[PDB]
């Protein structure tokens, strides 16, 4: 169990910095179409879900608010994938963080190759720049990817990556999360039952993987230091800080 | 059309005295729900001057919406 | 190359009709070994109930 | 003077990480249970397996925490790495961008693991010589860079596995 | 508390809310008895069968399930 | 009022705002400007005034060699401003075609391969360019990159639905053959050109040949390879430099087949010229994934977790936090 | 302008040249391998439906 005595913040307003999401890597598998399909279709033959290899994927990201783009979508890099996608790189988003609104969202879509120069989405997931309780987000964040739908920007998302609990509670999401909490030392570490609730875990997400083939791409947020202490980004507006008159009417 | 001469009237005295980001933000949802339904006299004459004067917003997301805003309306 | 082009449309049939043959083949290949899959698990299901 | 016991002079906590796929279950198994197969779970959380060894006539009690290597039950923290007395980072030697990624690892090591702790670069897979793509000198040269101790294995072919850990063992006694 | 139909419930008497719910595995016996680690880590259920089955509280997941060779009630 | 003094007023002022976008400190408003505009704008400017304003300044970004995504949006509105500026600006801008088609950043390989795509549906390649093109785009059907490799299908598919059928077997068939599985006449279908293609390079080989930083030495070795195949030179002599005997025997260990050499030599003048391409980005250049706050000079509010509608969610977080941190040191404490 | 005139016009000469040249690829021996394979096609389709 760690510690931390402070709570070292700042306003969104006052970061004058871009904001930046590494597009990690997406693990899970992608499902082939039947031959009837690539009857219906033969240009469906030549689209990178016939490469035999994780085919070269991108995520265009872009920020949206209230529905409307804040911004145009970055795209990660061309990198050849063999046997995972990761794409392990750092996208500077065009918003800044005085510039984003508190309903911010950003919209992360996966895309393959579909023929000659036509592009079709493998799987969108949208998350919350801001949590529930208006701070940005940190640290590693696995997104569920809906699969053949683009991310959607309009709130509230209909691809939303983030489950919130108020929704169906997944028993994967739920120990994901109780794992992640683990991994930070935010839960009390039992030597012993560790080694059999996390051997339980890895049946569990081993018999979800199987049933639910739903991809999931990890996204990372960046984390600010100053004076070796970490400082966390609230939506706050650069404004922030009588009912009876005797005389006026 | 009659009716939304006075009504312009409403949100127009208001917007040189606007406070919040919250509230700068709302008065140009008014104005870009209200413009399509105005004259065209109306619109270059009580609209228009008030959008050129958020332009001038301290806040920069108010000006953003401002040159949105003005955009659309004309 | 007007009868050169004739055949080309030809060569573009067989090429095409030998890729629609394979992935024919292909696809009652996979369709057969879900058959078995199924079978295979009715049989179990069968027993199972 | 202080309480001991007989059951182990010494107790090391020794950690395998490195990305998924690359070997971190079958290394752990391959020593600590001669066991081996072909079907995959990916690890979660942890794992914590024990082999009691002698080396020198004193006597080390490994204890051989394996860790998430899908990067979705992994964390920007990481507490596992916390009182480790040594830890494996491991590639494999068919999966290029797991070699690569051997750096981000030593950057993990050197932010959380104890400051002494003794790395060992464990080129697991090292059956797969038909696709070996990462080869020894291209390893050694980096390890050697580092001077961390450095071995090639296989958990498929067992023998290369055994050297390893009794690798991590010595570097450990040597500091301990 | 434990119930008949296998549920174990805890009601947080401060919030009125189930702090956590917990489904027993019925075919593990009819619960009897239950003990709850001092460190508040995990929670053990006893059953009529003979069955003891552990439960982690930290992760509200059951971990492992063993009966008694004689399968005398607990 | 006058009316060209007028519509000389509206073009002085859209010109000089242009302009004045374009030099923006920013890449991403030159890139929203692009994107949301510079079609618009040419009809702004003029046709004269386009190429000689609009073209020149649209062609500055090309030279900035950090931000790979500026360079992406040149070749994807360069279509709309050389529609504008006519057959006459096609002589500034084919000298900067065939600088994408070697560009560092992959993206951008695919981003200029559609962009020629794009002019030559449209046209505003010259006769004598559209060949040049073709032959300096047909090494690209065996890229390993599959968006390089269908980018290329694009190209080739346009240029052969653009030429005469005569001209397709007399001359643009000749620039594909290298390259084709098949002879089939009837290239002006997507599906079927798709369908003929050469197995692409091997990534593992395509890669390691392009990462070899003596790709000149590698080449000249894999040319005196070549001769070999070709009976030109009758026994190929073992590199000479140690570095190509290394790279030589790796190719080869790595599964270079016969097909996969003669795929790497057409493919050699853009291998050449991209290798060159990634050494200039590297002469260039916080890279942890941390944003310094001392760096940049912002003093954060700190709040002791021990004891408007934007301040109450404050309240809210700092509720969280506070709780929060309780918990965790009491679950500690209880051990 | 001349060369390039001169350059198209060998180049026509050669393309017809190789047409002669290329030898009459039987159109009836390819229609009769094109009748068997739509054969085949139809029993895989028959099959597959199967
Ligand atoms: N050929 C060969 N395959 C191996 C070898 N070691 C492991 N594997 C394969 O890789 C799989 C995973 O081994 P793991 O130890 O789980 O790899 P890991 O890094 O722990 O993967 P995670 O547990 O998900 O983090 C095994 O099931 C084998 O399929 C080896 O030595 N040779």
């Amino acid at each position: 169990m760690g510690e931390a005595e402070k709570f070292h913040y700042i306003y969104s307003c006052d970061l004058d910095i871009n904001v930046q999401l590494k597009i990690g890597s997406l693990e899970g598998k992608r499902e082939q179409k039947s031959y009837k399909a690539v009857l219906e279709d033969p240009m469906l033959k030549f689209s990178g879900l016939y490469q035999e290899t994780c085919s070269d994927l991108y995520v265009t990201c872009q920020v949206f608010a209230e529905g409307k783009p804040l911004a145009l979508p970055v795209r990660t890099s061309y990198k050849a994938f063999s046997t995972r996608w990761n794409w392990n790189e750092w996208l500077k988003l065009p918003v800044k963080y005085p510039d984003l609104p508190r309903n911010a969202q950003v919209a992360l879509t996966i895309w393959d190759v579909y023929g000659p120069g036509k592009a079709v989405p493998v799987g969108g997931t949208t998350v919350s720049l801001f949590g529930k309780y208006g701070m940005f987000r940190q640290g590693m964040h696995d997104l569920k990817v809906w699969p053949n739908v683009e991310a959607d920007g309009s709130e509230p998302t209909k691809t939303p990556g983030r489950t919130s609990s108020t929704l169906s509670e997944d028993q994967m999401s739920r120990l994901a999360k109780l794992t992640k909490a683990h991994r930070q030392g935010h839960m009390v570490k039992v030597d012993w039952l560790d080694r059999l609730t996390f051997r339980e875990i890895e049946m569990i997400n081993e018999s979800e993987k199987r049933s639910s083939n739903f991809m999931y791409l990890m996204v990372e947020f960046r984390c600010v230091k100053c004076d070796d202490k970490e400082y966390g980004i609230v939506y706050y507006e650069k404004d922030g800080d009588l009912t009876s008159f005797e005389l006026v009417k | 059309e009659n009716g939304l001469v006075i009504l312009v009237s409403v949100i127009t005295s208001c917007l040189q005295t606007l406070k919040y980001c919250d509230s700068k933000l709302a008065a140009l949802e008014l104005i870009l729900h209200l413009a399509p339904r105005l004259s065209v006299e109306i619109l270059l004459d009580r609209i228009t001057p008030y959008l050129l004067h958020f332009s001038n917003d301290s806040v920069p997301r108010v000006r953003a919406e401002a040159l949105r805003t003005l955009t659309k309306v004309l | 190359m007007e009868g050169k082009w004739i055949t080309d449309q030809l060569r573009w049939k067989i090429m095409s009709c030998k890729m629609r043959i394979e992935q024919l083949k292909q696809t009652i290949c996979k369709g057969n070994e879900e058959m078995e899959k199924n079978s295979e698990g009715l049989l179990k299901t069968k027993e199972k109930n | 003077m202080s309480s001991m016991n007989p059951e182990y002079d010494y107790l090391f906590k020794l950690l395998l990480i490195g990305d998924s796929g690359v070997g971190k279950s079958c290394l752990l198994l391959r020593f600590a249970d001669d066991t081996y197969t072909e079907s995959y779970i990916s690890t979660i959380g942890v794992d914590f397996k024990i082999r009691t060894i002698e080396l020198d006539g004193k006597t080390i009690k490994l204890q051989i925490w394996d860790t998430a290597g899908l990067e979705r039950f992994r964390t920007i923290t990481s507490s596992y790495y916390r009182g480790a007395h040594g830890i494996i980072v491991v590639y494999d030697v068919t999966d290029q961008e797991s070699f690569n990624n051997v750096k981000q690892w030593l950057q993990e090591i050197d932010r959380y693991a104890s400051e002494n702790v003794n790395k060992l670069l464990v080129g697991n897979k090292c059956d797969l010589t038909t696709k070996k793509v990462v080869d020894y000198t291209t390893a050694k040269e980096f390890a050697d860079s580092l001077g961390i101790p450095f071995l090639e294995t296989s958990a498929k072919n067992a023998t290369n596995v055994e050297q390893s850990f009794m690798t991590m063992a010595a570097e450990i006694k040597k500091r301990m | 508390y434990a119930t008949v139909n296998g549920s174990l419930v805890g009601w947080d008497l401060r919030s009125s809310s189930n702090a956590w719910t917990l489904k027993h595995d019925l075919k593990s016996g009819l619960i009897t008895s239950f003990a709850v680690d001092i460190h508040q880590c995990w929670l053990c259920i006893g059953t009529s069968s003979g069955t003891m089955a552990c439960w982690d509280m930290r992760f509200q997941l059951p971990i492992s399930s063993h009966c008694h060779p004689s399968r005398a009630r607990i | 009022g006058n009316y060209d003094t007028e519509l000389q007023a509206l073009h002085e002022m859209v010109q000089q705002k242009v302009v004045t976008l374009l030099s923006d400190p920013e890449n991403i408003v030159k890139q929203t400007l692009m994107e949301n505009g510079i079609t618009r704008l040419c009809v702004f400017f003029g046709r004269q005034k386009a190429n000689d304003v609009l073209l020149s300044h649209m062609i500055t970004f090309l030279n900035d060699k950090n931000d790979w995504h500026l360079r992406g949006a040149f070749f994807d509105s360069i279509v709309g401003v050389a529609a504008y500026v006519g057959w006459q600006s096609s002589s500034i801008l084919k000298p900067l075609l065939q600088q994408g088609l070697s560009d560092a950043e992959e993206f951008v390989i695919v981003k200029a391969l559609y962009a020629l795509t794009c002019m030559c549906q449209l046209g505003l390649l010259q006769k004598p360019h559209v060949y040049e093109f073709a032959s300096d785009i047909a090494p690209f059907l065996c890229h390993p990159n599959l968006w390089i490799r269908y980018g290329a299908v694009g190209f080739i598919t346009v240029v052969a639905r653009q030429i005469s059928t005569a001209d397709v077997y007399c001359k643009l068939m000749p620039y594909l053959d290298p390259y084709i599985t098949q002879p089939i006449i009837q290239i002006e279908r997507k599906l079927v050109l798709l369908s003929v293609l050469k197995e692409p390079v091997s990534r593992s080989i395509f890669d390691y040949a392009l990462r070899s930083k003596d790709i000149t030495s590698l080449f000249r070795h894999l040319h005196m390879r070549q001769k070999k195949r070709n009976g030109s030179l009758p026994d190929c002599p073992p590199p000479e430099d140690p570095a190509i005997a290394q790279l030589l025997k790796k190719l080869l260990s790595q599964g270079m087949t016969e097909e996969e050499e003669d795929k790497l030599l057409a493919l050699k003048d853009f291998m050449m010229k991209s290798n060159k391409a990634k050494a200039n980005i590297v002469d260039q250049s916080s890279q942890k994934g941390v944003i310094d706050l001392a760096a940049l000079g912002i003093t954060g509010r700190q709040v002791d977790l021990v004891k408007t509608t934007c301040k109450t969610e404050l309240q809210q977080l700092i509720q969280q936090k506070r709780e929060q941190c309780n918990a965790e040191r009491i679950a500690k404490q209880m051990m | 302008q001349l060369n390039v005139t001169e350059n198209e016009c060998q180049n026509y000469k050669r393309c017809l040249e190789i047409l002669e040249q290329m030898n009459e690829d039987d159109s009836e021996q390819l229609q009769m391998e094109l009748k068997e394979l739509a054969l085949e096609e139809e029993r895989l389709i028959q099959e597959l439906e199967d």
